[PDB]
């Protein structure tokens, strides 16, 4: 996997306009997968899973940010470590943020390796205004990866 | 008389399925979602803002379709989707400067 550089041209051209997006490392990354299920309820080993989190893990590196990965974690350690990660002080002085969250879910939550659930509000939260004043005004990126629901969609065919 | 901000704001989240529906995995390739984005990211972060890059890899999702043969749950399919409280371009800026 290679990123592609923009040309110096481009980012004179755009910069007035955008989030400032200079600094380096360009944010702090978090990914975290949880794969092996406990399972103290219901949830299937999740194959495949390394591919993603491995895919991510390379993908934030190559576009600069300083990225930390965790991996199986019950409910409450997503929570503490969310926390955590959070309140880091390296994110008084990067542009950006990035959060990747990869495990079974259901809608507006998703699964911790102890099949309990924590709330997606719960995770914007840790990062919002109130809560995270180094990162105020400064974008932060969410990935989701984990269901809504159990239906799969038969989707339709096209007129 | 100072600027203060709503309690939220300038978050872009990227969700895998939507409401109601599971997300597609494969045993060997990973998440139809993640690769999808992988590969737009590594090629378009030079020219194109996230929820752009973003719209591109539903785009891509839209179009894919599952071969699990055997099982009704074949040609199944899914759609990804994005949230915004944005309030500017999101360009990433890879490889500048050098």
């Amino acid at each position: 996997m290679q990123v592609k550089p923009c040309t110096p041209e481009f980012y004179q051209t755009h910069f007035q306009l955008a989030y400032r997006l200079q600094s380096r490392p360009r944010g702090l990354a978090l990914v975290l997968s949880n794969v092996h299920f406990t399972g103290e309820k219901e949830l299937e080993f999740r194959s495949g899973g390394d591919v993603d989190h491995s895919t991510l893990v390379t993908l934030f590196k190559l576009l600069g940010y300083d990225v930390h990965v965790l991996c199986d974690q019950t409910a409450q350690e997503m929570q503490e470590k969310l926390q955590n990660f959070a309140q880091l002080p390296a994110h008084r002085v990067t542009d950006s943020c990035i959060v990747a969250l990869l495990s079974h879910g259901v809608e507006g939550a998703i699964y911790g390796v102890d099949g309990k659930l924590l709330q997606l509000q719960e995770v914007f939260q840790l990062f919002d205004n109130a809560n995270c004043p180094s990162l105020q005004n400064k974008p932060k990126m969410f990935f989701i990866q984990a269901c809504r629901g159990d239906e799969t969609d038969r989707g339709v065919d096209q007129q | 008389p100072k600027m203060r901000l709503p309690t939220r704001s300038d978050m872009i989240c990227g969700y895998a399925c939507l409401k109601g529906t599971a997300a597609m995995r494969n045993t060997k390739r990973g998440s139809w979602y993640i690769e999808a984005l992988a590969q737009v990211f590594s090629e378009r972060a030079c020219d194109m803002h996230v929820a752009d890059m973003l719209v591109k890899v539903n785009a891509l999702i839209k179009d894919r379709e599952g071969y699990a043969p055997g099982t009704e749950f074949h040609r199944c399919k899914e759609m990804s989707e994005y949230c915004s409280t944005l309030c500017r371009h999101l360009y990433l800026f890879p490889g500048h400067p050098p």
